[PDB]
């Protein structure tokens, strides 16, 4: 409850990230799933064409959150080797047959997700549609249609997306959200999985046409190239440092100053020093013997009304000896001075045994 | 935050580590202060540089440059060449302040001799001061005044050679460079240790948390904590071991400043090789440099010597010196410089008879 | 036959730019001064094991070396442009790419592709930009298949030799990286080509080995020199001291 | 605050012991930090996995304490060695070493025992009340230069004397206070005067 005069390291300052920057490369090469579900023409159930795709950005969220479907019997956070996206039309109650039925045993056999949509809008020909061919048994005779049909007899354009988890690397990765880029502000940066904290700025380094990252001798990442745009950005460490409190001692006063080691006073009587930022101490042009060492030649003291002052400590009086080639100074008196020197000699002899300390009669 | 809760289970291992490091940091300021804050006042050399023929221009501060740093100090500084919670604190005494202390110590020695280190600075002509130093190594003071021009030239040439040795070769300051390298790699090794699994699935906590549920992610995190905590322990222990080593070196530099710079040392090989005369401190990065001015005898020649001589049935011994012979005549000379002179009753003392001393000779005393 | 891979087979292991440092990489490299196998384009297009990746040099004029078969897989650097296709190709026992040697065109124009006969199970396909049809340059290639991720490196560097690898230094900038995810246990070389005189093109095979290899990145992030950890004691001490 | 060094040693040791005892209340990932609680709640198969976590925790903390003591004992020994040296050549004799026995010209020292340490009372001679005089390296008398055998030539302004070095006790320059060496032609700063 009482602290003696001095400098004390209380806590640790660290600029909390105003934002967590995440910069996935611009979402391009959109997967052709946009046109699979409403292609100009679809094949028969038995003639289901495989639209296997690789290295495409399949946006399942827009498809899943479309409000223009019939059954989503299953996504953008998962990447897969390929998507065996089928394409066909089934008659009403056959939708339930597409699940892990006439269609389920003759035309299709599901061992992914299933998407269905009202086919009466486009595929249903007016006056009788027979373009599709139906395998009644497993045998292709006809399908049959009527525009004035109900729901169980109504066709449904169904595309069956079957995700693959083969040993081959996943290639159909869904879109990943990205933040914006803000410079000159501590923010957590994650462009392509390289998450970290640092102030983001424009750098002078030139990257190789292929290189994306940059690292220091200690293997730490220092500069990055934005995947969305070819800008070389230097990632400096996010501002942080210790917080130490100058106190002249409770026995003297309760006023204190706070030092933020290694900061510019912009991230926090505010005085900028080579040792950090001083708050609560007023800079004085005078120089005295060091009382409390702030650092970098700066010391803080309590003096007269009273306050804490920060000053550049003085090394002593600026004496100049009256030297000349033919003058000598010779003492005419003397003084007998008895000074003190204190040296530690020994410590306390402490003995400790494990079994008592570690376990204890156990 | 998931880890920070886990790390609390280890208690106060980290209040200990910070206490150990802050204890080291406070010591480093004490080391520098003890070595350099050896002068009560900031003595200044006079504008007139009539030092009997000695020019200390290469060791005195040069106000032309911003740092007001000596010429040789500049050579020393050139020769010697905030990532993951790691901060380097600035020393309490700036390089400019250290260079001011050496200037004060240097200015005091030139103008006062050893007096300023034992009280008030008492001026004395440098040539007369060097006479004290010669007298303090067993050589009479007339040899300095008679050879003042030669001795001054020898000092200037010797100081000139130190410039070439430092400027030409960058390997002279190995001791100071080694300290910098050891600290630099200690931090690099500590930082590089963050990239090791220590047995966990990965060295990145985000990956561990992302790819595992808290139960089986907690065990993986604990492996990282123990390894990273252990690596932080070895760093502090090494620093404590090194800090003790540097403190011993700093304690030695402090003693050398007191005994070599603030006075004349009779201790052999302490302040350079030979007979100590003077020492001049110079400031170097994270260290100090001493220019030990030493008196080396040279061009010896053989002589025939006796312990005493018989004059009138009584043995004469030299008051301070040696008995030497030309092969035909006998003289008495000081030990460290051949200055023969007539053997008289004023530079010898009589004690006893002639038949107790082995090697007695039969010369005459005038 | 065999020759010496003096200071070749060095590329950029990763997508990292580092300035004025010396980086040590335990990677799949070509040992210095190694007895690299020597074939001649007499025509030599045998099947060789694709064990732990493989290097490939080509003193290529008129685009002699036009493809390679791994796995079924191909990287057909045809005349038009690079074409990497992943399918269950029914590769011929003697696969190659046919070229009409100035058959009245006063130019070696590619007109045939006997690399494979048909494709059944296609998984991937990539097509790159075109390039000049041209020797005075040592085109070199490296091929790796790790964790399914299939990597390709190459560089276009001028040289002034005829049939031996020059004693210079060059770094193969990566050009392609694909997730074909197939099993590659063997490979073969497809070259320019009934009745032929294969164009003079010294093409080499160097079975890369996993080895530490110290790289010197200049201030521009482009590799300027390198050494090994097993070439000799001198190299070993350099790598230990990182200098 | 005079006995800071002695108190610091006591404070450092007590602080180290306190942290060692405080470490006994840590869990180290175990269900409880009390060994009895684990034993009285779990069967041996599941108690070992918990007791083992404590053992590594207690053991590591104890090892950290011991190594810190070893390093701390090394500097205390260095201080005891220095104190032993001072007693030897500062109390038991007069030392020429500068600042080894306080600021000034050492005269004598006295030891005083202190808790876990020693205190030296360094008696030193510090000159005071200096005065300016003009001085010369030597004096030419009869074409021969005279030097102070043990002294320095000083001038009141009109007369030349020979004081000792560091206490103004002027004496008449005689052939007993000075010795002759050569003629007054090679020493810079020679001043004419008479040698009684
Ligand atoms: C050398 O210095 C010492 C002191 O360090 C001088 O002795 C001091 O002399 C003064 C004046 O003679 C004394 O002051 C007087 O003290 C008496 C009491 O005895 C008082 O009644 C007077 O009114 C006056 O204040 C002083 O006490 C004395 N100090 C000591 C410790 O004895 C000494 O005179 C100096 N010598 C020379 C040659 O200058
Ligand atoms: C004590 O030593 C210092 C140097 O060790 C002397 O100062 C140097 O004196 C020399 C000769 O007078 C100077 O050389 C001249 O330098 C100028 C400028 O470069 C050049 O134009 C002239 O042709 C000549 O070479 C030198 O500059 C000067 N300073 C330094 C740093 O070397 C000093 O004079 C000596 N004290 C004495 C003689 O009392
Ligand atoms: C060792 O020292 C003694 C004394 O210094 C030497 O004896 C001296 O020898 C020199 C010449 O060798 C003599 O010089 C002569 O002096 C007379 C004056 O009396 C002068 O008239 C002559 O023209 C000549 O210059 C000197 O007198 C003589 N001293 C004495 C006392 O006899 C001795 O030679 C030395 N031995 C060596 C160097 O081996
Ligand atoms: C520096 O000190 C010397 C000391 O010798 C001064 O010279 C001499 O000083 C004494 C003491 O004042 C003089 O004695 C005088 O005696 C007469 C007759 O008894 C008396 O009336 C005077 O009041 C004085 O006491 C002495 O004559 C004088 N000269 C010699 C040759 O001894 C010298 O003056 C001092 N200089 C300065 C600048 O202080
Ligand atoms: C030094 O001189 C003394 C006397 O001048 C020598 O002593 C004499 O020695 C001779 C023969 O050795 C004797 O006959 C005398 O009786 C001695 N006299 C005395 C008074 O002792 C001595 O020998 C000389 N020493 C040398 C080395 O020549
Ligand atoms: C010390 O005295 C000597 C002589 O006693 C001085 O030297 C003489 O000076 C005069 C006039 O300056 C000359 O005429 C003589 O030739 C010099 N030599 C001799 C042997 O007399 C000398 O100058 C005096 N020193 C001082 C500082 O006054
Ligand atoms: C596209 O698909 C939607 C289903 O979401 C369908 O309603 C529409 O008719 C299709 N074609 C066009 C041009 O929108
Ligand atoms: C930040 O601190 C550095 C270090 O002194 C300084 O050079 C720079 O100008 C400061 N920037 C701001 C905005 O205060
Ligand atoms: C002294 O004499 C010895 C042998 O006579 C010789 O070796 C030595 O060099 C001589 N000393 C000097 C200084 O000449
Ligand atoms: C000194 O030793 C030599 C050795 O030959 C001997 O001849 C001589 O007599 C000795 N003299 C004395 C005084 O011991
Ligand atoms: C001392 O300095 C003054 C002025 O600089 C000069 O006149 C005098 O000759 C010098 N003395 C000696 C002995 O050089």
């Amino acid at each position: 409850f009482t602290v003696e005069k001095g400098i004390y390291q209380t806590s640790n300052f660290r600029v909390q990230p105003t934002e967590s920057i995440v910069r996935f490369p611009n979402i391009t090469n959109l997967c052709p799933f946009g046109e699979v579900f409403n292609a100009t023409r679809f094949a028969s159930v038995y003639a289901w064409n495989r639209k296997r795709i690789s290295n495409c950005v399949a946006d399942y969220s827009v498809l899943y959150n479309s409000a223009s479907f019939s059954t989503f019997k299953c996504l953008n956070d998962l990447c897969f080797t390929n998507v065996y996206a089928d394409s066909f039309v089934i008659r009403g109650d056959e939708v339930r047959q597409i699940a892990p039925g006439k269609i389920a045993d003759y035309n299709y056999k599901l061992p992914g997700c299933v998407i269905a949509w009202n086919s009466n809008n486009l595929d249903s020909k007016v006056g009788g549609n027979y373009n599709y061919l139906y395998r009644l048994f497993r045998p292709l005779q006809s399908y049959g249609f009527q525009p004035t049909n109900g729901v169980g007899y109504q066709p449904y354009r169904v595309v069956v997306l079957s995700f693959e988890l083969l040993h081959a690397p996943a290639t159909v990765c869904g879109p990943k959200k990205s933040t914006n880029l803000v410079k000159n502000k501590c923010v957590n940066f994650n462009f392509n999985g390289l998450t970290g904290t640092g102030v983001l700025t424009e750098s002078n380094k030139k990257f190789l046409p292929f290189q994306q990252f940059g690292r220091d001798i200690a293997d730490t990442t220092d500069a990055v190239r934005d995947p969305q745009t070819l800008e070389i950005l230097d990632i400096t460490p996010c501002s942080f440092g210790g917080v130490s409190v100058i106190t002249p001692g409770t026995n003297t006063s309760n006023q204190v100053a706070v030092l933020y080691q290694g900061v510019n006073c912009t991230e926090v009587n505010v005085f900028q020093t080579r040792a950090g930022c001083l708050i609560g101490a007023e800079h004085v042009n005078n120089s005295y013997e060091c009382d409390i060492p702030i650092g970098a030649g700066i010391c803080a003291s309590y003096q007269t009304s009273q306050s804490i002052i920060a000053y550049t400590m003085s090394l002593g009086a600026e004496n100049s000896v009256a030297y000349s080639n033919n003058s000598i100074a010779i003492p005419t008196n003397f003084t007998i001075s008895v000074t003190t020197e204190i040296l530690p000699v020994s410590m306390t002899k402490t003995s400790v045994d494990c079994t008592m300390y570690i376990c204890g009669d156990s | 935050t998931e880890c920070s809760n886990l790390l609390l289970q280890y208690g106060s291992f980290c209040t200990q580590l910070n206490r150990a490091l802050t204890g080291i940091a406070v010591e480093q300021d004490k080391n520098t202060q003890e070595v350099f804050a050896q002068v009560k006042q900031i003595y200044k050399t006079p504008p007139i540089k009539d030092f009997g023929g000695f020019n200390f221009s290469q060791i005195l501060p040069d106000p032309s440059k911003p740092s007001k740093r000596s010429f040789i100090e500049d050579l020393l500084f050139n020769k010697v060449t905030k990532f993951n919670g790691l901060t380097v604190l600035p020393p309490l005494l700036t390089d400019e302040m250290i260079a001011q202390y050496t200037s004060a110590l240097l200015a005091g020695t030139i103008t006062s001799g050893w007096t300023f280190g034992a009280g008030a600075a008492l001026q004395i002509p440098f040539a007369m001061q060097m006479a004290y130093r010669f007298n303090g190594i067993g050589v009479t003071q007339n040899v300095l005044y008679e050879n003042q021009k030669l001795i001054a030239n020898q000092f200037n040439s010797a100081i000139g050679k130190i410039q070439d040795s430092l400027s030409s070769t960058a390997s002279a300051l190995g001791k100071l460079q080694d300290v910098v390298n050891q600290n630099a790699q200690a931090l690099n090794t500590l930082v590089k240790q963050l990239s090791s699994n220590f047995g966990a699935i990965s060295s990145v906590l985000n990956d561990i948390l992302s790819r595992l549920d808290p139960p089986e992610a907690e065990v993986q995190i604990d492996r990282l904590i123990t390894g990273r905590l252990q690596s932080l322990q070895t760093y502090v222990t090494q620093q404590l071991i090194r800090a003790a080593e540097i403190r011993a070196s700093a304690n030695l530099a402090a003693t050398k400043m007191s005994e070599c710079v603030l006075g004349q040392s009779k201790r052999v090989d302490f302040c350079g090789k030979g007979y100590h005369l003077m020492s001049f401190p110079q400031s170097a990065p994270h260290g100090v440099v001493f220019l030990h001015v030493t008196y080396v005898p040279a061009q010896e020649k053989n002589f025939t010597t006796a312990p005493a001589i018989c004059h009138d049935g009584k043995a004469h011994f030299p008051r301070e010196g040696v008995f030497v012979s030309n092969g035909t005549h006998w003289f008495v000379t000081q030990r460290n410089f051949y200055e023969p002179q007539i053997i008289t009753t004023d530079n010898t003392f009589v004690s006893g008879n002639c038949d107790v001393v082995i090697g007695i000779v039969n010369n005459t005393v005038y | 036959a065999y020759t010496n891979s003096f200071t070749r087979g060095v590329y950029y292991p990763d997508k990292v730019f580092r300035s004025s440092v010396l980086h040590s990489t335990q990677d799949l490299f070509l040992p210095f001064f190694s007895n690299v196998t020597w074939f001649h384009a007499r025509f030599d297009n045998p099947v060789l094991p694709f064990n732990d990746g493989v290097y490939f040099a080509s003193t290529e004029k008129s685009n002699i070396i036009r493809g390679w078969i791994f796995g079924s897989l191909l990287i057909v650097n045809n005349a038009t442009n690079v074409v990497i296709k992943v399918c269950e190709f029914q590769f011929c026992n003697d696969p190659f790419l046919g070229v009409y040697y100035h058959k009245n065109n006063k130019s070696w124009m590619e007109s045939e592709f006997r690399v494979y006969s048909s494709a059944n199970n296609c998984t991937f396909e990539y097509v790159s930009q075109p390039f000049l049809m041209d020797f005075k340059n040592l085109r070199e290639f490296v091929f790796k298949n790790i964790d399914g991720y299939f990597k390709i490196y190459s560089k276009h560097t001028p040289i002034n030799l005829v049939r031996d690898l020059p004693q210079g230094f060059s770094a193969l900038e990566p050009l392609v990286d694909l997730p074909i995810g197939i099993n590659i246990t063997r490979f073969q070389t497809l070259l320019a080509l009934s009745g032929w005189t294969a164009g003079a093109a010294a093409y080499y095979v160097g079975y890369l080995q996993p080895r530490t290899f110290l790289l010197k990145y200049n201030e521009n992030g482009t590799i300027t020199d390198a050494v090994d950890c097993a070439l000799d004691p001198l190299s070993e001490t350099k790598c230990t001291l990182k200098s």
